[PDB]
């Protein structure tokens, strides 16, 4: 219920309308980020570095596993 | 089907709750795992698709993979052991420090967080462009669902002993919501006076039917075929802005503009709506300067009166007359002047509190001097 | 010690001042700037300590030297002369750029400028875990001071004939301010007949005993095991604010809520806080549709009359009662409806001024009235 | 000389229309098209100028051709045919994903759209210096003009036969605005009892001659020379916040500070002007520790009573007064105190106007009241 | 005409004052964004690349075309 | 002292609480940032990109090194 006629005499114009649109997800795919490389060819050239790579993961990875079993524990079957 | 048990977890909000019992239904499950765990152990590639029994693929994503498999391996009998581990060692803490960013102490309830897959793009590798088209997601809405975050992403499971991370990923479908009209509202100033006003009101607004309401642009992308949001973009409009839109002219607020403005003419339904007492109006046709009354606000100019227009340097043939001339100023009623900048907002709204506080006593007795 | 010629300095901020004055013990001396420039000279790696006998270790950066020892010098004699140039000279333009981007005329006020040492990763080679390592900076607390910035640098000398610039980075150390809480405070939307509202409260607030704060979270990282803040998160709260998380109803502001809102119920002490006019609410143990009285705005939902619930589509169990049951509307004192929008603030505030306005003579006359 | 058409454009705005009729003369006719085209067809190299007769000089810019020429080409008889595809095929889905950030739907109107050289980096091949060096951009206002993104850049035509986009792009000229002067105001608290009070103005104000409006610094780069702004940095300025910067203290809105705050003494005209009921000031000369009257506001400390002076261990001489010795309160009028929280600002403004709405008969019928 | 005296007095100070510079355009250049490589030395190894990242570009530059070309069609010559 | 009764009462509740923690500094490092790399191995390969990189870095150290000097300046011993 815009009024064109008072607004353009306060100098208010339209210059375009369009329809509106969301978004509902119905199905989900799963993706797994592999953290740790494939190696085998390198000839155990990279011991030192993927060890130093897996001990920085842990400081991130273990505060996530801990909240996602947080919560998992608290979910039962209905019976 | 599951419950939740509220009394063991105390305290949580409805996305938590609704994110956690999810959790059930999207969670790949300890033979899953189990299984996810040995084939991710056999994969050399940065992206790849396993496919377990009758179950939905998953796509593995490594990555600093290409790297390894184009730059270190072929160059493998050139250089020393030592600097293939120094280079790898360069690529894995830049690894890292995304994987920090993204999933570190900054992500506030890892539960309930959405991912955009944009925000995962160095976490795969680089690119989003592949594992999207490894994933299946393609169609004519791609593009729009892509700029407005519509592809979002859920932690699902972390694995600490073989280090990967379970994501749940889904493509939207796109709803045409009946009955709602987005519109683009843009103003002109107009001159009372010396002095050049402008109306403020929002950018965009919605209408469905003769609700009117507020529109953030923030999550939408404007598309030719209507515009795309991954959020809720309508949220309530105050009665007094309503009002405005409806109508009543004097419940609008207005500012004054800076010495160079953009906003002086605007070409509307075929016609040109100017301030052309702050620009230099003049019709080519008759080569006649058009003069904005003192009286006048604002000129509208069709074809009747000047089929071609010089406005800014910029000469327009306008069509038939769709604005009535212009209408004295004591014929409108104008609404408050406002500033719009935060710190003169507060200095003003401090002086009206000031103001309410000293005259207290007085508005509280709206009843013993009404009825005397 | 050391004074500052004021007179001279003529004008100078706070920070100004203080970090001027700190910029006389933590400035190496000009012997050992002599020492440090022959030093550098002779290093050709990355990263390097220099070990300058009985002083303080001075870590040392190269932007592109990785570049240099892993990439060009391996391939000299593959590559020809004009092409090591021509790689080589990409790299020196790139990092340029990040210099000019962070020691350029947008650097506002050098002497006083904190970088952090995220903001300093591009010059210093593209990662910072290897210089954090090396400047011994490790612990429990890295995470959380990482996170908010806490690592911050500081520019001490610049020379210019052997181009180096010398910080000072200093690792905080934390402390918790005794007494002080910081509280999360969540929201659910209530129904007045059919118009859905919902408190306009701050997400964070700070006690400290009987005091109440604002608090601000944009250079806080939330940690298990406290809040972790790089710069003062406290600020005071309005005393309207304040009356409202005392108890005072009346002084708490409302907004209309949008048509999909996902804060339409909690999870508190096991109790379940649910709108249940604006969404299902189903007591899943009897199958009996949980009804909110239009005289009522919120339902609470403990064990005693429903052990398990069905909310939303989501089963919840919850324990014993620890929320009253709801009271009528005509015992809650609600406060005013506002609306949050900048253009809706402006639009009412200047309504609201110009009534002020038209009424200055009766306000600034409240004492003749009164009296008679 | 052109014409515009609005009748059948029938809707534009003033930047749209002023951006269209800008293209008949930036705009390469279709026979430097076909010549541009052929010449794009012959080259091979990353920046590239390209000479058209007695025309302007047209740069051309290929994004990835530093990688193959660099990378791939001198590597070409020792890797596999798949593997020069495979680097090559990451590169250029790299490249697509920063064309379509660019390009792609979040440009809201392409036409009026104007693009810094900054925002071009990736698109021209990940560096600007060698772009702006070949174009003849250099200079003193270099660095100015950069760092406030001065340079702009407009699509005047984009060609899907040949693949490739055509920009019209500007180096600007500095113009210094006569009678304008910038203003940086700064500062300190003061204590009323004990409470720490802050006045609330603007970081930036502007004049010229007797005028006085707001600054805004978003666009702008301060250099030694003066201010170089991109944008249109003047805005009116509120009449209430005026008054206050032209005498008027009790205009000026205060705030209350938090416990920790860093603008508790200023270094002004070689005087120094410290709240020393909030901070320790310390004469050195003499050693007496100086006292702020409960009387008194602030503290204004010169050379005729302490030659020298420590405040918060700071150790500062000073010069002779400049600034009168501090008057008592009563003899200032201090302004409304205000809060600038956004939710502090929305509680209290609906406090108000639910005051002025329960007043609404009262203040309507104002003209009945003051004749009796 | 701030009064420096009484600010002075509620703690505000000046402590700067520049000139005001803003920026105007007279001249033009042309700059064109060559979206295709030259792979002549590549001999065919990346063809099937090629035509992938062609087919991308089009999704992007066919509507900036489309919308540079509606407003060129309502330019007419003052005659 | 918030009254958690009366707020529950129109839907406001506490969902956690933290304690506060702020930063001190005790110490301070030395980082120094090494602008010019060795390129000694790299023979005369790279002369004029050098003298390029040098050039472009004085427009920026110069102005920093005057503004720290100019502080210094004003900095004098106590006695
Ligand atoms: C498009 O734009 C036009 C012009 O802006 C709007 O017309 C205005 O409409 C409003 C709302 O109706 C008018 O305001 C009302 O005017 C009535 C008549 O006022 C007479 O007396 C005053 C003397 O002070 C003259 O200035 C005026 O010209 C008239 O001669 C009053 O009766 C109203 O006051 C009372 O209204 C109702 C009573 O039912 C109650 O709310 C209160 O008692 C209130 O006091 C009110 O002031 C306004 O005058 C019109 N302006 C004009 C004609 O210039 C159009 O409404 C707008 N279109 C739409 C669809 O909204
Ligand atoms: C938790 O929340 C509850 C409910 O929200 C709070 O209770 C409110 O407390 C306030 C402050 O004590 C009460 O406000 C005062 O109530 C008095 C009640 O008298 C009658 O008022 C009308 C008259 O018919 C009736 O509706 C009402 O039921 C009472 O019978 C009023 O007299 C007061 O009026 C004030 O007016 C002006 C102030 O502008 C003064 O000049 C007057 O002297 C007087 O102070 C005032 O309104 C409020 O009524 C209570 N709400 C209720 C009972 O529903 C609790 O205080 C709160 N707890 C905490 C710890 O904060
Ligand atoms: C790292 O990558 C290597 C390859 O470079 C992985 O080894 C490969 O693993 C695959 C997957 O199982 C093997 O394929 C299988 O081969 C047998 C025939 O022997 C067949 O029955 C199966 O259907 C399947 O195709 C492949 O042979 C094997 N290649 C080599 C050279 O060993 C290896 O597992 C990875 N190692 C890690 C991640 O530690
Ligand atoms: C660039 O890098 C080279 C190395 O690639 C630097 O040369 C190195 O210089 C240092 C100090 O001058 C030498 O180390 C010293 O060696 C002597 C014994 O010769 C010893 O007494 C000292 O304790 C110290 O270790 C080092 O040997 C030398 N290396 C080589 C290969 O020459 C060079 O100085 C760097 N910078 C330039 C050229 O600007
Ligand atoms: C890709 O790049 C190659 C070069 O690597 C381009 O071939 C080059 O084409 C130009 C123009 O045709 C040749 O220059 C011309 O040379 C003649 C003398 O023969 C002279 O009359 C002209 O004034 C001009 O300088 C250049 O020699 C030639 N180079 C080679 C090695 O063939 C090729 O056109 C590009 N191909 C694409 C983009 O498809
Ligand atoms: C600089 O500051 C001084 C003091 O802050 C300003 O003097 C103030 O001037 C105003 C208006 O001239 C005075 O208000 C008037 O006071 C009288 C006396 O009651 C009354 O009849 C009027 O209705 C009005 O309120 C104000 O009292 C006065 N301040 C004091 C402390 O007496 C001075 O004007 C400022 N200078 C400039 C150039 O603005
Ligand atoms: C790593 O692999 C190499 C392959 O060359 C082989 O000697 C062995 O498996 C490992 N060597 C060492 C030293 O760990
Ligand atoms: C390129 O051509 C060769 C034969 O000349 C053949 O492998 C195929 O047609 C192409 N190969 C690739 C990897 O594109
Ligand atoms: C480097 O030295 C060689 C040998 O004299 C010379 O040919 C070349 O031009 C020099 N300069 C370079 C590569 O910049």
């Amino acid at each position: 219920q815009i009024h064109w006629g008072n607004l353009s005499k306060i100098g208010v114009v339209g210059i375009g309308s369009a329809s509106y649109k969301v978004m509902t997800r119905s199905s989900h795919q799963s993706l797994v980020i592999k953290l740790m490389p494939n190696i085998t060819l390198l000839n155990n050239c990279t011991r030192v570095e993927i060890a130093e790579y897996r001990r920085l993961l842990r400081t991130v990875l273990e505060p996530i596993r801990d909240a996602l079993n947080a919560m998992t524990q608290n979910i039962r079957p209905v019976q | 089907g599951v419950v939740l048990a509220g009394a063991a977890l105390g305290v949580a909000t409805a996305a938590q709750i609704t994110a956690g019992i999810a959790l059930h239904q999207s969670m790949l499950n300890s033979q899953a795992i189990d299984n996810l765990r040995a084939s991710l152990e056999t994969t050399n590639q940065a992206i790849e698709a396993i496919r377990q029994a009758g179950q939905g693929m998953i796509l593995a994503v490594q990555g600093v993979q290409d790297y390894i498999n184009n730059e270190l391996i072929p160059s493998m009998n050139q250089l020393s052991c030592d600097l293939i581990g120094q280079k790898l060692g360069l690529k894995l803490l830049r690894y890292y420090t995304e994987i920090l960013s993204l999933f570190g102490p900054s992500l506030r309830d890892p539960i309930s967080a959405e991912i955009s897959i944009q925000a995962l793009s160095y976490a795969l590798g680089g690119d989003i462009n592949k594992v999207l088209e490894k994933l299946g997601y393609s169609g004519g809405d791609l593009l729009g669902i892509l700029e407005s975050r519509g592809i979002k992403a859920r932690i699902t499971h972390v694995d600490t002993e073989s280090y990967f991370i379970v994501l749940s990923i889904a493509y939207p479908t796109l709803s045409e919501i009946k009955g709602v009209i987005v519109h683009r509202l843009e103003g002109v100033s107009y001159n009372i006076g010396s002095q050049e006003w402008y109306t403020t009101v929002p950018k965009y607004v919605a209408t469905q039917g003769y609700l009117i309401s507020n529109f953030d642009e923030s999550s939408c992308t404007f598309m030719p075929e209507g515009t795309v949001c991954s959020q809720n973009a309508l949220y309530p409009m105050s009665p007094l802005l309503q009002e405005c839109l409806r109508g009543s002219t004097k419940s609008c607020a207005r500012t004054l503009v800076s010495g160079s403005f953009g906003n002086r003419f605007i070409l509307s339904q075929g016609n040109l709506i100017a301030n052309c007492a702050s620009i230099l109006c003049k019709c080519y046709t008759t080569g006649t300067i058009i003069n904005q009354d003192p009286d006048k606000i604002l000129t509208y100019i069709a074809a009747d009166h000047c089929p071609v227009v010089e406005v800014n340097g910029v000469t327009i043939q306008v069509g038939s007359r769709r604005y009535p001339d212009a209408v004295y100023l004591h014929r409108i009623d104008l609404g408050p002047p406002i500033s719009l900048g935060r710190l003169d907002v507060g200095t003003n709204l401090g002086n009206a509190i000031a103001k309410l506080e000293d005259a207290k006593e007085l508005l509280e007795s709206s009843d013993q001097i009404l009825r005397s």
